[PDB]
DNA sequence: TCGGATGTATATATCTGACACGTGCCTGGAGACTAGGGAGTAATCCCCTTGGCGGTTAAAACGCGGGGGACAGCGCGTACGTGCGTTTAAGCGGTGCTAGAGCT
DNA sequence: AGCTCTAGCACCGCTTAAACGCACGTACGCGCTGTCCCCCGCGTTTTAACCGCCAAGGGGATTACTCCCTAGTCTCCAGGCACGTGTCAGATATATACATCCGA
């Protein structure tokens, strides 16, 4: 019986695919076996964080399907995923609802 | 008859367009502009439908972001009307000019 | 090749683990897949610089951990390092 | 040969973009300045995109070509491929 | 009564002097202590190459000088001669640093 | 041991930097704003520099660590190797 | 012990200096900047040449990748001259043994 | 054995094609490096070096100096509109800044 | 003040095309074994960072006068916003084709 | 080099709602003014930055040795990915609350 490296680490992201991409990407002459495991975990964790905040935004909008609007709202409302994705444009994401108080009526 | 005063609907339009995700520029006119520019680099180029949309998504996001920077510097001059010098200052402080 | 590899299945499995009642549009999924690929390239890219700066020839957990400490903001980094170290610990301990 | 299509980007379209950007009041000169700015922006992105197309010896600009151009210019776009 | 230059005259002379020369404007020791103070908060007992402190100073002075140019522009844009904190805050906000 | 050295960067030092930046008149409030901005700038660069030092398991921060930190931060410094 | 050899572009920058200005010299500090500049531009073109090969999933970096990388990274007139210089060098070199 | 002649001399270049070739390989930019790649790259680097040195030498002469110093390099890189675009994100050590004052700051009569 | 106009938000029902689920299968991960040198260890050295003393002398800090500019307050006008009638062409549906991307 | 057959390009026809030109008001640009304050410029005071020399030790660089870790190859098989499918989430349509703005 063969047990996939993803299940050994308790991860969903494919360690094998991450290992193959690390090797095929020519990022270095060699790739330690711990590197794809560690990287897959970081990517899987960051994926959950985005999806978690996006899911909350969806529930707040009484929606149960994540759409680009929820991703943008989550990314821009999160004080640190915005720092990670400050240079990133999200298709159909739009912008955060924001009006400067100087523009509002007295 | 009833009439909304200057800026009353503008505040409503802001909420409408901030609450909406769709592209604000007409798709076909933007595609024509892309072609007009692209043809200078190479004649009879072809564009994937998704490539024109990618250009529009980036162009609208860039302009919207620029208008925010424009608005912020307009507010800094204690003005509410954005002027070309606001865009020029924003582009200059952004480092793209 | 004709077959295209995407994180769709894994993003969906993570979504099921996070919010089983919640779905995700194909457009949002495309964004997520592009986000995962971009973050992968950033970490692997920085990992290559770290190895080269030390004239090292292999990417290890230390390079990934350091790249994550450099690219991720502080709390994302601390939590991602905890997740990465936990996953490597379980993997190595499970043997 | 298409020409003078920049004026085809309607005045309300520039207004709508400004409204989304939070602009309450728009000077009458913003429309020409925005068209010029947009003209420069699209020129830079299309120049690089076409350069990738030519290097690939292709004649059709693929959406990935635009993403690479945007990626090179530090404005990476998510949603059109990885 | 003693000779006195008009307000801003010496400022213009100072601008010329500091723009013509390439001397570093921050004292090395106060900056070096500042670097080690900030560094001591990230890792104890760190050591710094003399060139490493200089590299940090050149970057820091270039960053602040560039920031002051952008700050002067937004101050001038507000039709003001005196730069105010809101000018720096706007410059940083437009620069995407906030 | 070390404390408050951000206040040791003198008011004239900030003035000189502003004068080189072409600033003709400087409000007295700029000095504290500048120290705060300078502090966060140095913190970001030093954090990355120390991270390179730590990954190399070294105890002294080299000029290369600073140059790589700056390069990663998006501002390249010429004249210190690399 | 003896110091292990550290490579530098110093002598090549100097020979180029002797060509453009035989009477002009260059301080060690300016030379260090020029060396840093050469290394930075090298890494930028090489980094872009890698992406181009990778985008087409090619295994070899050729003159085509370098020429395209130069056109992308360098500004308009610098690119035109650099492409001309790169083409002239490569074409004449091909005529050699 | 034929007399060894450097690839640079064959290409009529001062920059070492061999060194550029070794770095293109040692840096692992790709699995393979075509023999024409380091020749093209070395020529571009050699050209850009001449471009900055030419303008820097002019700035040195304009400053009545015979040795190029960082000040001359910064003035050259910043006075040229294209070099300032290529190196806009680049800071030059001890280079200072361009001697420019906003006209609005100057006194008026 | 204030009530009326009135757009936006929310609640309900029908629908539908999109994604959530199922399947076939095959290829790329997993298991196994190897070579071999990169990374890790240990011993050494020395240099360069930290640390101190001395002093001086330039630079910083401190006080002050005062002036000019920050900007509150004002005038005022025209530019820009809103509304309307007009019409324009974008958008959609459909049909044609074939260059040229994709694969071998 | 060769084939495929994708989907990009082109056009017609109809729809209609966005775009436009124009009417006209008053919101807001900003010239002008007042003024007071706070920043400048200078002298005085002073302090610690700087220079320079010496300590010393540690940690960085180097050599030597090792070994255990990864790349390559092979076998294998079932995970993952196009095809298939359908059903139910939110679009569409309708009813209607409820806050805000304007005209008096």
């Amino acid at each position: 019986k063969a047990k996939t490296r993803s299940s050994r680490a308790g991860l969903q992201f494919p360690v094998g695919r991450v290992h193959r991409l690390l090797r095929k990407g020519n990022y270095a002459e060699r790739v330690g076996a711990g590197a794809p495991v560690y990287l897959a975990a970081v990517l899987e964790y960051l994926t959950a964080e985005i999806l978690e905040l996006a899911g909350n935004a969806a529930r707040d909008n009484k929606k149960t399907r994540i759409i680009p609007r929820h991703l943008q709202l989550a990314v821009r409302n999160d004080e640190e995923l915005n720092k990670l994705l400050g240079r990133v444009t999200i298709a159909q994401g739009g912008v955060l609802p924001n009006i400067q108080s100087v523009l509002l009526p007295k | 008859p009833h009439r909304y005063r200057p800026g009353t609907v503008a505040l409503r339009e802001i909420r409408r367009y901030q609450k909406s995700t769709e592209l604000l520029i007409r798709k076909l006119p933007f595609q024509r502009l892309v072609r007009e520019i692209a043809q200078d680099f190479k004649t009879d180029l072809r564009f994937q439908s998704s490539a024109v949309m990618a250009l529009q998504e980036a162009s609208e996001a860039y302009l919207v972001a620029l208008f925010e920077d424009t608005n912020l510097c307009a507010i800094h001059a204690k003005r509410v009307t954005i002027m070309p010098k606001d865009i020029q200052l924003a582009r200059r402080i952004r480092g793209e000019r | 090749k004709s077959r295209k590899e995407s994180y769709a299945i894994y993003v969906y499995k993570v979504l099921k683990q996070v919010h089983p009642d919640t779905g995700i549009s194909s457009k949002a999924m495309s964004i997520m897949n592009s986000f995962v690929n971009d973050v992968f390239e950033r970490i692997a890219g920085e990992a290559s610089r770290l190895a080269h700066y030390n004239k090292r020839s292999t990417i290890t957990s230390r390079e990934i951990q350091t790249a994550v400490r450099l690219l991720l903001p502080g709390e994302l980094a601390k939590h991602a390092v905890s997740e990465g170290t936990k996953a490597v610990t379980k993997y190595t301990s499970a043997k | 040969v298409l020409r003078d299509n920049i004026q085809g980007i309607t005045k309300p379209a520039i207004r709508r973009l400004a409204r989304r950007g939070g602009v309450k009041r728009i000077s009458g000169l913003i429309y020409e300045e925005t068209r010029g700015v947009l003209k420069v922006f699209l020129e830079n992105v299309i120049r690089d995109a076409v350069t990738y197309t030519e290097h690939a010896k292709r004649k059709t600009v693929t959406a990935m070509d635009v993403v690479y151009a945007l990626k090179r210019q530090g404005r990476t776009l998510y949603g059109f491929g990885g």
